[PDB]
């Protein structure tokens, strides 16, 4: 059928959901909190919409001795293998999506790093790297969901500035985006920050922290 | 963000 069947949300990707965890660096792990603010997954397989599928807040705590909190607002897209395939170069050719572009080798390696794909049919030059078959379940019916998140604004301590790739804080820079993977069976999230000018594989780990509140 | 913090 011409529609995606699910609001247009997931159990572990819905407005109001909070996650906690960390982002790694070579010296230590840093506390991270994420709040999902909006979720608007596509209704149509042949969608024309370019509106972000997810928005939220990302907070990193105790980053340097003199910087106790960095709060950003991010937007993002959920890979659906159709309008939004695994390879960014095959996303709609629209300037609003430029911040999510990477080399096809970068996308392929990062998605494969989460470790959930099969070993068959890999192809660097196919838009889903060979990993989406028409008998595959539609994206929301698979165990693992793939997303990219791009931070666009720096917020104040009460959740200020528009970010850009060439200006930064002492302790945090903003040139890249996150590859993200959500396990729909457990709610666990992993991610990797990526930009070619930055060291590879700063790793995000998150688990939902307010499921009890949402379920009561 | 990308974390650039020095060891502390
Ligand atoms: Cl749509």
């Amino acid at each position: 059928s011409a529609k995606y069947t699910y609001g247009r949300h997931l159990d572990f990707l819905r407005p109001g959901l909070r996650f906690g965890g960390s982002q790694s660096s070579k010296y230590t792990y840093y506390t991270v909190e994420v709040k999902i603010d909006t979720v608007n997954l596509p209704l149509y397989k042949d969608s024309r919409s370019l509106d972000p599928h997810v928005t939220g807040t990302f907070t990193i705590k105790n980053l340097t001795p003199v910087l106790d909190k960095v709060v950003t607002l991010f937007e993002g897209y959920v890979i659906n293998y159709n309008q939004f395939p695994l390879c960014s170069l095959h996303w709609p050719a629209e300037e609003t999506l430029d911040p999510y572009m990477a080399q096809r080798e970068s996308d392929c390696s990062h998605w494969k790093r989460f470790g959930h794909f099969g070993s068959d049919n890999w192809s660097l030059t196919e838009r889903n790297f060979g990993q989406y078959n028409h008998e595959s379940a539609e994206f929301m019916n698979q165990r693992y969901i793939y997303l990219k998140w791009k931070e666009r604004f720096l917020l104040d301590d009460e959740e200020n500035l528009m970010l850009d790739d060439n200006h930064h804080l002492e302790g945090a820079s903003f040139e890249g985006f996150y590859y993200v993977c959500l396990d729909q069976l457990t709610g666990s999230v992993e991610g990797y920050y990526y930009h070619p000018a930055c060291e590879l594989f700063q790793k995000l780990e998150l688990v939902p922290t307010n499921c009890d509140a949402l379920n009561t | 963000p990308f974390i650039t913090s020095r060891p502390w």
